């Protein structure tokens, strides 16, 4: 009962926060140009102990060829599909949250719980984009992402899962 | 005398003389190297056929 309630909201803050932990810093740990860390917008080294603008998808040398470097460096710049599962995320526990009071038994759990899972897709999806374009370890606060999505993507499965449930109490009644 | 890599032309001599020659070449276009390419979603079918 409730704990659909509970795991859907755990699963809400837990995910969003650990999403934007993840766009915070610990998303790549390693040697520098010399060691330092990077969260995609700006490195920070151990001189040492200040950080730099390092997100430069330009750098002043290369060759560009065929829309390789502008399209895809660009895509991974700005971190836009993160970016996009973070308004996706807001939707979620705001549409959510939503979904607990001015019943409307069916379309709004659902339609939350897809834009949800999609969301997750788009979080995926954006670690491809930046594990892509990166071409040694990586950032703690990377594998936070990772697991921010997934957790998310059970918060989901619960989510349709309860939705299915109200079809069940509705359809079942309606005899 | 001019012992050097020098080019033998009609008007060159047409003032003074050279030996047979001894190193045969052409004229040759120079550029710079691109990077190795990566191929990209192309690998998904990119061999066995087009």
């Amino acid at each position: 009962r409730g704990v659909q309630m509970l795991l859907t909201t755990v699963g809400a803050f837990a995910a969003f926060s650990l999403m934007t932990i993840a766009v915070g810093t610990d998303y790549w740990l390693y040697s520098r140009g010399v060691m330092t860390h990077s969260g995609l917008w700006r490195t920070c080294c151990l001189f040492k102990g200040l950080c730099k603008q390092i997100d430069h998808f330009p750098e002043d040398a290369d060759y560009e060829a065929d829309t390789a470097e502008y399209f895809l460096r660009a895509v991974r710049a700005s971190s836009i599909f993160p970016i996009l599962s973070v308004i996706l995320l807001f939707m979620g526990g705001l549409c959510i949250a939503a979904s607990e009071f001015y019943k409307t038994r069916h379309n709004i759990i659902l339609s939350a719980g897809i834009f949800f899972v999609s969301a997750g897709l788009s979080n995926i999806i954006g670690i491809i984009v930046y594990i892509s374009a990166n071409a040694y370890s990586y950032g703690w606060s990377f594998y936070f992402g990772a697991l921010s999505f997934i957790i998310a993507e059970m918060v989901g499965v619960l989510a349709v899962h309860m939705f299915i449930d109200r079809h069940k109490q509705l359809r079942a009644t309606a005899r | 005398i001019a012992i050097a890599p020098l080019t033998i032309t009609l008007v060159r001599e047409e003032v003074i003389d050279f030996s047979k020659p001894f190193m045969s070449l052409g004229i040759s276009i120079m550029i710079k190297k691109p990077q190795k390419s990566k191929p990209g979603v192309f690998s998904f079918l990119d061999p066995l056929a087009y």
